[PDB]
RNA sequence: UUUUAUUCAUAUAAUUAAUAGGAUAAUAUUUGUAGUUUUUGAUACCAUGAUAAGGAUUAUAAAUUGAAAGUGUUAAUAUCAUAAUCAAAAUUUAUUAUUUAUAUUAAAUAUGUAUGUGUAGAUAAAAUAAGA
């Protein structure tokens, strides 16, 4: 797309635990809702999430409940097992935007980032006019006219 | 090293100064220029409540 | 001891071998400025994206081929000309896509991204070859 | 405090002191003087 | 209408901060579409007031409009704390940090 | 001397962490009620130069809110039919429904209306209801 | 001055910079007032005239008011002589409508 | 686009009036404004960021010339820029005296007018005090450095210095 | 002369008085030198009654003259050192060194507020005070209002 | 320490770089071409003997063509300019020194 | 011409190319000849002076 | 004895110093022995001098008439390249002493100045004085300054000079020169007989008997000298036809109260 | 109600508004409070607000 | 048998004592006021103040939009009141929080060298209109 530099990953948890900022971002997350709506499925993951992260928005701000009432024993490994299932469908969400943001690239001739993945068509990560003559994790050179991932007419 | 401050009331007057200072303040002349003890410490008390004082311990 | 003298003597050679530099940096700089470079378009986006016989090139090739190729496909001279030109519009800046700075200043034929870092060093001509 | 005396005029210290007139009173005139009509030269 | 342009193209046509509008026409229990309201901006101007915070201003100003307007609705916006103001405040400039 | 007007003595009082009072520190905050001075009108009090307190411009002799207001004053307001905002936009609704444009000739800022209502008035599209 | 600047040397010179600072003179002039009939028997300024005005004072002009701010001369004195001869010249030039 | 701008006179009008060219000739004649031949008509950029109400810092005046090129060499700034007379720099240059009992009068003066001779610094005086206290201490250890050395060189007839032990 | 009669703790002290005299000539020869300068540069025609070489002649006399000027103040402020008048400490304008409207180094302001020797009213350190303008934009916002104030509001006939 | 931009309190920090092709005339000296030498390339008064001629001087033909001797001060205590030449014409001599 | 608007109408002909000795294999100069000896000048300070 | 300067001289004249011995003089108690700058013998005055103005005048060495022919920097002397060698290289454009000093019409935009000099030249015969009065000759302004009539702050005496002239009332420079330049002769005619100036009020007489009112008024602001009482007859005259009452009026009273009242006829 | 404006109007009004301030007439013929033949106006500056 | 970051740049050169007023004022050449030479702490020493680091705890429930940042000491440093032989213009001299790939030098002389898969050890910071 517009952006071709070089990028850097993190993990799933850190966008995860970054709430209402980018990850729960509203608008962002219409976008998301209209590229699934688009391609006519449902966006069952996404309103997990989205439900997921109004509840916790909305009670954020109230302080936790003693935990001297609350039996170690069972309500602690109660709320961990609902953490840990509330997170798991949120990696889910991201790993269904991650994938279809690259099927829409493969179908729409968008050109990725640098040492981005795009099955069916790059399948190792297309590199173009990086500061690094080699493709990284590769180490395989890199022509000029970097490379020609789609047919040329349109 | 230390300057003397006297802050003794009787270190810091003298016969000479007195005799003039008696003249012109006097008794005489201050006149002339100037106009149950649970109970009262609980009114004592209920005053700090006033719109111009606090309430102190 | 003696390094007042010593320093007098090297500024000297330093500026001797200044003069020579200088000149070999002049030569250089008209050199690649009269020297064809690489097409400064990015050939991954709608409006050089098509096929070359058709689309914007067929009008290239026939309209404006003379000047490209007296502008020796410098960047700067090559957006002007589509600007001018006014044939494609105003989406040279909004729509086209254009290839960077150091990338765009390559010679005609590379085929290599391990160009830029291949220019003479020895040449202070602030990346023009 | 120092070779150099402070400012009687604009030391808020010296201005404010016990000595002088504070600034949480009414900032009246201290006196009416009158020198050039008592005697002129 | 905000500053004289519709609320839509103030927020730029985002839910998430025109709901924070209309909350009060739904906890006083009243109809959005029978009332007109102007929002005159006298804090700092900005091009764009589309945030969280901006839209939690508009939504304190309309309740007490609001109840201003009907003294009963005063009550039910009060419970669900609309005219609860927050003194949070952003850390003023300081070269040290 | 100069210096002798810097010698008058005052005489020391007649008995019968730091900086603070213990007993009225400790006295609880739900009884002594969170004020550090007398709740009067904020006008009467003046930042303390050097001291980290505020003073009375008046020594003393305090006046109660009752005292700035006029009498029977609904929440010390000047008016009481309206706060401070409603007195000022139903001020300007008064004098834009008695707005004239030629009276605005001769004086400054005073001559231009209630710009809200003006503006909307001056709007076409305001027109078709 | 009257609280350190005066009875000592420097007080001539802070004078003369308060003096020198407040060197400006504004004459304000009225449309309206200009709006009469002149000795020939004739308006002094018509409605052609009090737009060529207008046109000629770009920004001197405002709320049918023609204000002139004269700094030109270090003292009040001129800058009112100043300030005449330039409200003269701009008359002669604006009754040649 | 690239034009060229167009005058029609008065008297070749169909109806003459007044161009807004001629109104301002003579504006600037009356103004005595300097008319910018070199002015491109392609730079009307508005200072928005102090003349748009919507942002924070608006004034109603354009507080800014947007010419990056611009700096206080040209002859048009050198015009229009405003002199340090009588300014700030003139009020520092006399008030800001290391000694500030010197603006007001000066010291000798003061001196012989108040007092009856002239007083020295108080470092001055302190360093005569403890002059002093140290001749009458050791009187030994200290120099003889004064401003001429004629008079201690070649002392005058019929001086004769009493030894000390 | 030389350290035998001071009068003061500190020497430097007398670079102040020595920099008042650099103000005054500033004062003296800042129209001369700013017309010599706008005179040579000018390359446009000076007006309709002198053009071509004669404007060039005269430009050319003029930047002479400006030579010959043998100890005119040509120099620009912000190079002039900057020294408190108390202590002889030196400070950066456009930095906490510097106390603009004191005209003090920070070392001189901070020992006469933490003594009373100046009336200065202490806000927050880490705000923007009591003035709308340093609250509605800072110190550019305040600086645009001083202009406004000094200049952006006379007729200037 | 920080200092406000272009004022910064040192004067001859600024360390001219070799000179560079393609401009080689925007750079460390007038901004333009049209504008008269600095004061220093002249004589304003009946001197006794220059020491040696500041840095901010513009080089000329006639410092190779009359052949006087030109020097500057530098890291050491003097630089001469010896084996005068024709390439630096037009040039202050602050770009021919590199502290 | 410096390469701010116009750098593609710079020519080979601007570059003197006689003052300096170049590498005949790869086209580097080499070394460079002195040119104030010998130097010609109709005129070493403007015609229009003196 | 660590004197700083070997040689001294006397300024009372021989024939009232010894007089004038036999009075005592009161003398400054914590300092009777005064050595001011006046007492410094020529050389040491001329040497203090030239080392005064270090910064911008001739103290710097490589600013010029160092009168040393070489000079001793970093354990390498080196020599001094001379003017006649200097100005191969250097073209020299210099004027004289008639380019520092600018015209009297010139004081009031340069701030009560007429030289143009390294050094602020009082026009008040007590800051550049030394023994004598100050006088400021404008035909002789050099760097050298045989006289010592200008302002610097590194000499002997230097810090009560810089005072005394930044404590200076509005109009000082102006006050002086005209006071100083223009008075009454002894004889009490009015000064209006001065050459210099003689061509420039017959031009205005003529301009005034031929009716350009304006054009003997632009001449007349650029005089330095008290006009005669011819030229306000004329002045007066030319006004007379045009009714101009005030042009009149004003042009009485600039020389009535201003000018010896030379308008009083 | 509720007031609506166009961008153009509302730029021309504030900076108009902002502009004209010192073009105001004091001394007029009209009867009240404003109209008069000479208006001064005494600036009084302290270094605190109640003195 | 919880979260965030860290490659940081100028640094020495030489001389510092006094007061003196101008037009519209009933008169001052005071226009143009003339008595060398017996003293010495900082061109390099004042030790004493501030600062850095930096903590404390009562507000039941209803109402109200409310009723809510505070510092010793230990440390280092320094320009101040305190103990005479010498740093501030001639600056190289190494002094923490920097712009990473569509377009890159026009007004006071304003930076040509570190691309390498963003890969160590240590160090600092915050629960503050944000969303542990």
């Amino acid at each position: 797309n517009t952006f071709l530099t070089s990028s850097v990953a993190t993990p799933p948890i850190s966008v995860i635990r970054t709430g209402p900022k980018w990850w729960a971002h509203p608008e962002r997350m219409v976008r998301q809702k209209l590229m699934y709506f688009t391609l006519g499925v449902d966006q069952l993951p996404l309103r997990r999430t989205a439900v997921i992260q109004r509840d916790l928005q909305r009670f954020h701000m109230c302080k936790p409940p003693p935990r001297v009432g609350d039996s170690t024993g069972y309500k602690r490994s109660r709320a961990a097992q609902l953490n840990t299932w509330y997170r798991r469908i949120q990696y889910q969400e991201y790993h269904m935007q991650h994938l279809f943001t690259r099927h829409v690239w493969g179908l729409l001739r968008v050109y990725p980032g640098n040492t981005t993945k795009i099955q069916g068509k790059a399948d190792d990560g297309y590199v173009g006019y990086d500061s690094v003559p080699f493709h990284r994790y590769n180490r395989a050179p890199l022509p000029f006219p970097a490379r020609e991932l789609y047919e040329r007419r349109k | 090293n230390f300057p003397a401050h006297f802050i003794k009331s009787a270190f810091t007057t003298d016969p000479l100064k007195e005799k003039q200072k008696a003249r012109f303040s006097s008794g005489g002349e201050a006149m002339r220029e100037v106009q149950d003890t649970e109970f009262q410490a609980l009114v004592e008390f209920i005053e700090g409540a006033s719109y111009d004082q606090l309430i102190s311990g | 001891q003696g390094f007042h003298e010593k320093a007098q003597k090297w500024r000297e050679e330093y500026l001797l071998d200044r003069h020579r530099a200088l000149a070999d940096s002049l030569r250089a700089y008209v050199e690649f400025s009269t020297s064809k470079r690489v097409e400064p378009w990015d050939a991954r986006f709608k409006p050089f994206d098509r096929i070359e016989k058709d689309g914007v090139y067929v009008l290239m090739r026939y309209m404006m081929e003379e000047k490209l190729q007296l502008c020796n496909y410098h960047h700067r001279p090559v957006k002007r000309l589509f600007c001018n030109i006014g044939l494609m519009g105003p989406q040279i800046t909004t729509k086209a896509r254009w290839k960077p700075y150091r990338f765009a200043t390559n010679p005609a034929g590379t085929s290599k991204a391990e160009r830029m870092y291949q220019r003479d060093k020895t040449v202070y001509t602030h990346g023009h070859n | 405090v120092g070779y150099t005396p402070v400012n009687p005029d604009t030391s808020p210290m010296v201005a404010y002191s016990q000595y002088h007139w504070h600034y949480n009173l009414p900032q009246g005139m201290e006196r009416p003087h009158s020198v050039n009509r008592t005697f002129a030269a | 209408t905000v500053m004289g342009k519709p609320l839509s193209l103030v927020l730029d046509n985002k839910a998430w901060l025109m709901e924070m509008v209309l909350m009060p026409f739904d906890e006083a229990n009243l109809d959005y579409r029978d009332f007109d309201a102007h929002i005159v901006s006298e804090g700092h101007a900005m091009p764009s007031i589309a945030n969280e915070i901006a839209a939690f201003a508009l939504r304190m100003a309309v309740a007490n409009a609001l109840v201003k307007l009907i003294p009963l609705t005063r009550i039910p916006l009060k419970k669900s704390g609309l005219l609860s103001v927050d003194r949070r405040r952003e850390r003023g400039q300081f070269p040290g940090y | 001397y100069y210096w002798s007007r810097y010698r008058m003595p005052t005489q020391m009082p007649k008995f019968d962490n730091e900086f603070i009072d213990p007993i009225d520190d400790k006295f609880p905050m739900s009884i002594r009620g969170p004020l550090v001075r007398p709740d009067v009108p904020e006008d009467q009090y003046v930042d303390s130069w050097y001291i980290c307190t505020s003073m009375t411009h008046h020594m003393g002799d305090y006046r109660p809110w009752s005292a700035s207001a006029p009498p029977n004053a609904f929440r010390f307001r000047p008016f009481n039919e309206f706060d401070a905002k409603g007195r000022e936009y139903v001020q300007y609704m008064r004098e834009f429904a008695r707005f004239d444009p030629r009276k605005s000739r001769g004086n400054g800022q005073k001559g231009f209306p209630f710009r809200d209502a003006y503006l909307t008035k001056m709007n076409e599209a305001n027109q078709k209801t | 001055d009257n609280l350190q600047y005066k009875r000592y040397d420097w007080q001539g010179w802070y004078q003369r910079m308060l003096d020198v600072h407040n060197r400006n003179v504004s004459l304000r002039c009225r449309i309206c007032d200009l709006q009469r009939l002149d000795g020939n028997g004739v308006q002094f300024v018509d409605m052609q005239t009090e737009r060529r005005l207008r046109i000629l004072a770009q920004h001197r002009v405002g709320m049918g008011v023609l204000k002139l701010d004269a700094d030109k001369y270090e003292d009040q004195a001129d800058n009112v002589t100043f300030g005449t001869t330039k409200l003269s010249e701009l008359l002669a030039d604006a009754r040649k409508a | 686009g690239v034009h060229r701008v167009g005058y029609t006179h008065p008297s070749t009008l169909p109806v003459p009036c007044a161009q807004r060219w001629d109104l301002r000739l003579a504006r600037a004649r009356i103004f005595q404004e300097y008319i910018e031949e070199k002015a491109p008509g392609a730079w009307q950029l508005e200072d928005e960021r102090s003349m748009s109400p919507e942002f924070k810092t608006f004034t109603g005046y354009p507080m800014r010339d947007m010419r990056p090129g611009y700096g206080q060499n040209l002859p048009d700034y050198i015009m229009k820029k405003r002199l340090p007379n009588n300014t700030h720099y003139e009020l520092f240059a006399r008030r800001d005296i290391p000694n500030e009992d010197n603006a007001m009068y000066g010291k000798y003066l003061y001196d012989m007018t108040v007092h009856g001779t002239s007083l020295p610094s108080t470092y001055r005086m302190h360093k005569d005090i403890n002059k002093a206290q140290r001749n009458d201490r050791k009187l030994s250890g200290n120099r003889f450095k004064v401003l001429c050395s004629s008079g201690a060189k070649n002392p005058p007839s019929g001086w004769e210095p009493i030894p000390d032990a | 002369m030389r350290h035998i009669g001071q009068d003061v703790p500190k020497r430097h002290t007398h670079f102040v008085l020595e920099s008042r005299l650099m103000y005054e000539k500033s004062f003296r020869d800042c129209w001369l030198h700013s017309v010599c300068r706008a005179i040579s540069q000018l390359d446009e025609p000076l007006s309709k009654t002198v053009v071509g070489t004669h404007q060039k002649m005269l430009q050319r006399k003029v930047t002479c003259f400006q030579y010959n000027q043998y100890g005119l103040f040509k120099t620009p402020y912000y190079r002039l050192a900057n020294v408190d008048r108390y202590h002889a400490v030196q400070g950066v304008a456009g930095t906490r060194e510097w106390v603009p409207y004191v005209n003090v180094s920070y070392w001189t302001m901070n020992k006469m507020v933490r003594g009373g020797n100046l009336l200065v009213h202490r806000v927050h350190y880490t705000g923007w005070g009591t003035d709308s303008h340093l609250k509605k934009g800072g110190w550019e916002h305040r600086w645009n209002k001083v202009l406004q104030r000094n200049v952006l509001q006379y007729s200037r006939i | 320490r920080k200092y406000p931009f272009l004022r910064r309190p040192h004067i001859k920090n600024t360390h001219s770089m070799n000179p560079s092709a393609p401009y080689f005339w925007s750079f460390m000296t007038a901004k333009s071409q049209m504008a008269f030498l600095p004061e220093e390339n002249y004589i304003t008064g009946d001197w006794t003997g220059k020491f040696f001629v500041s840095k901010r001087q513009v080089y000329t033909l006639q410092h190779a063509t009359s052949g006087a001797k030109v020097r500057v001060k530098s890291f050491p205590s003097i630089f001469e300019f010896n084996s005068p030449s024709r390439w630096n014409i037009g040039k202050e001599m602050n770009t021919l020194t590199k502290p | 011409n410096r390469p701010e608007v116009a750098m593609h109408r710079n020519t080979v002909g601007l570059l003197p190319a006689h003052m300096w000795e170049t590498d005949k294999k790869t086209g580097k100069v080499k070394s460079v000849k002195d040119s104030v000896r010998d130097y010609q000048t109709k005129t070493p300070y403007p015609k229009w002076v003196q | 004895v660590s004197g700083v300067f070997s040689k001294g001289r006397g300024i009372g004249h021989e024939a009232t110093t010894s007089i004038l011995r036999y009075i005592p003089r009161a003398r400054v108690p914590w300092q009777p022995s005064r050595f001011g700058r006046e007492n410094l013998t020529a050389a040491d005055m001329a040497r203090l001098w030239s080392r005064g103005r270090y910064r911008d005048g001739p103290g710097n060495y490589n600013s010029g008439y160092c009168t040393e022919r070489t000079h001793v920097l970093e354990e390498n002397t080196v020599s001094i390249i001379p003017r006649r060698e200097l100005e191969k290289y250097m073209p020299d454009i210099t004027i004289g002493p008639k380019a520092l000093v600018t015209p009297v019409s010139l004081m009031n935009a340069r701030n009560g100045h007429r030289v143009t000099h390294d050094l602020l030249h009082s026009y008040d015969p007590h800051i550049g004085r030394l023994g004598k009065p100050a006088v400021v000759d404008h035909d002789n302004i050099t760097v050298e300054d045989p006289n010592r009539v200008g302002l610097n702050a590194a000499t002997l005496d230097c810090r009560g000079r810089i005072y005394r002239w930044l404590r200076r009332g509005p109009f000082f420079q102006v006050d002086n020169y005209f006071r100083r330049s223009v008075k009454l002769n002894r004889d009490g005619t009015l000064p209006t007989d001065f050459v210099h100036e003689a061509p420039l009020m017959r031009k205005i007489i003529r301009l005034a008997h031929r009716g350009h009112l304006k054009a003997a008024c632009e001449e007349y602001r650029r005089v330095t000298t008290v006009p005669p009482v011819e030229v306000y007859r004329a002045l007066t005259a030319c006004c007379v036809p045009g009714a101009k009452l005030a042009d009149a009026v004003s042009i009485f009273e600039d020389g009535d109260s201003k000018l010896f009242y030379v308008s009083r006829d | 109600f509720p007031f609506q404006w166009k961008t153009e109007d509302w730029y021309e009004y504030e900076v108009a508004k902002v502009r004209n301030r010192r073009f105001v007439f004091e001394n007029t013929e009209e009867d009240g409070i404003r109209g008069s033949e000479v208006t001064y106006k005494i600036v009084l500056e302290g270094f605190w607000d109640h003195h």
